[PDB]
């Protein structure tokens, strides 16, 4: 059934599974027209498809041309998401195909189920977890490849950089979810914490800075403080 | 003009004949039902006074043979049987009529209710849904499951309704996923109408039979089939005008006849709300919408 706090360790077992987050597929700027009406302008988006055990991120860039001449775009965006996830599964060798796909938003269930009818043994699941994957576009290198795209493109990343050399998938996912929750709550503050000490850089081949184990503990602390600082500023107490 | 005689009535029972019903006492001198209108299928149905779990009956058409009811004290039910000796049967029926030991099918001359509920229902189609080829009549009860229910046990005692599943390869053409899921016209018109049923009359007959099994036996799988066949039409943007107008008439009489007190177990809130207020056909079912809003506004 639903993925929740009670069945959380299942993410890091040896059954291939992917999270699919569709919150950055259809993105718009809202603006006034010359006549004083309101219009939208689409900008490039992305499907965020992540293996939580390996860190492999299948970032399908959604170019604004997809939307041209289409109606009901927020509805179409769920179906386009399901079409592209289905195409990704069919592109993988059988031994790499996921056993389960967990959608971050319940509105993705029917679209994905219908596109995956040919895969009756792949379980399509919701989650009770409130995951911060909307904040993926606060990772500079991911935002840059999305905004520069001139055509539909799939770009592969490991969202954990080399962390799995030193830590378990459980701890790597916890670190990622804390970083993305901080970036989601106060982007400027989170980026300042990550990028303040200029001596710690991001490797060309990485998304996050090259923190030693001790530095990660300090960073993790500063992120938890930010989430509680911001939760204080929000609710006043 | 047709008659279904009873050998006897050894156990107290409520007997239904189509939309009518009457109580028979244990060992009451009851010998059956006369003046049954020729031209329609009929259903005779039973609920035992000592055990309301025993809820069962027989679809028949008196044009297809001479049928009678006889209680079986071993299997503990009223069984339909065919009498092959025409002269014996005519002689039995004449005696029971002369002695006035039969109830009269109580049709009001003005009243087209039964025709309106069975317009498209044919015995030959019933006998394909309910498989017992050695009899010309068909047994249904409250507990019989559908082929679709048995997929999600005993196959020979099942209701062979046409399987409708909105999230099935049959319903969804490769490459037309969003189109076919949000607009079921291809599934309705190509797969179901052209492919399986051959015409709208057979589709309506199955829909009508499913509703009647739901209403008369509380058959849960029949109720599912009735609502699936409504939803498949209501969820199609492209439906012939004649089918929409006919469906409005069909549903109007079904809602009119449903006992008020079973509305809560016989009607699916989600399907009716979707069909009347959200679907492609939300504005096509004028008569149905009006009777539902006046009779069952709580559901809506
Ligand atoms: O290209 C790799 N990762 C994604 C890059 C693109 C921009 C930031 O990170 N890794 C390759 C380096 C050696 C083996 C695979």
């Amino acid at each position: 059934g639903a993925m929740n706090s009670s069945n959380y360790a299942e993410l890091f077992n040896n059954d291939i599974k992917l999270f699919v987050d569709d919150t950055n597929v259809y993105r718009v700027t809202v603006h006034k027209t010359f006549e004083g009406n309101v219009a939208t302008k689409a900008i490039n988006g992305c499907i965020f498809t992540l293996n939580p055990k390996t860190g492999h991120l299948f970032l399908k860039i959604i170019h604004t041309s997809v939307w041209a001449g289409q109606k009901r775009l927020s509805q179409l965006a769920k179906w386009k998401t399901a079409e592209e996830v289905s195409a990704l599964v069919r592109s993988l060798p059988k031994e790499e195909q996921p056993k389960q796909i967990i959608v971050t938003r319940k509105a993705m269930l029917d679209p994905l189920e219908v596109h995956m009818l040919d895969f009756p043994n792949i379980a399509i699941r919701p989650t009770e977890l409130r995951l911060p994957f909307s904040a993926a576009m606060s990772i500079d290198k991911l935002s840059d490849v999305v905004m520069k795209a001139t055509e539909p493109q799939m770009v592969l990343f490991n969202i954990y950089d080399d962390w799995l050399d030193r830590i378990s998938s459980y701890t790597a996912f916890s670190r990622l979810t804390l970083l993305l929750r901080a970036l989601k709550t106060n982007e400027e503050s989170a980026k300042m914490i990550l990028l303040s000490d200029p001596t710690i850089t991001i490797k060309s081949y990485h998304l996050w800075p090259s923190f030693t184990d001790e530095q990660w503990i300090t960073i993790e602390s500063q992120m938890r403080d930010l989430i509680l600082t911001e939760y204080g500023r929000k609710y006043n107490v | 003009m047709n008659t279904v005689p009873f050998t006897s009535a050894p156990i107290e029972v409520t007997i239904g004949i189509d939309q009518y019903s009457f109580n028979v006492k244990e060992n009451q001198p009851f010998h059956g039902i006369k003046d049954i209108p020729i031209g329609h299928v009929h259903v005779i149905h039973f609920q035992h006074a000592d055990n309301s779990s025993m809820r069962y009956g027989y679809w028949f058409d008196c044009r297809m043979g001479n049928f009678y009811i006889q209680y079986d004290p071993k299997d503990g039910l009223y069984k339909m049987m065919e009498e092959r000796d025409g002269a014996k049967f005519e002689n039995i029926v004449h005696n029971f009529k002369e002695r006035q030991m039969m109830v009269s099918y109580p049709k009001i001359d003005e009243d087209d209710t039964w025709y309106n509920l069975t317009e498209f229902v044919q015995m030959d189609k019933i006998r394909k849904i309910v498989r017992k080829d050695e009899n010309q009549f068909s047994y249904v009860d409250s507990s019989m499951t559908t082929v679709q229910e048995n997929e999600l046990s005993d196959p020979a005692h099942s209701l062979n309704y046409t399987v409708i599943n909105f999230k099935s390869r049959e319903a969804i053409r490769p490459g037309h996923e969003m189109e076919d899921f949000l607009d079921k016209s291809y599934y309705l018109n190509t797969v179901m109408l052209q492919g399986i049923f051959k015409n709208s009359s057979n589709y309506f007959g199955e829909l009508q039979f499913a509703f009647l099994n739901a209403m008369f036996f509380g058959n849960y799988g029949s109720s599912l089939q009735w609502h699936a066949m409504i939803e498949l039409i209501c969820s199609s943007a492209t439906v012939p005008k004649h089918m929409l107008d006919k469906l409005d008439e069909i549903l109007y009489y079904q809602i009119k006849t449903l006992p008020e007190q079973y509305s809560d177990i016989l009607l699916n809130e989600r399907v009716w709300n979707i069909c009347l207020y959200s679907s492609f056909q939300k504005n096509s079912l004028h008569n149905t919408e009006k009777i539902m809003e006046n009779k069952y506004p709580e559901l809506l």
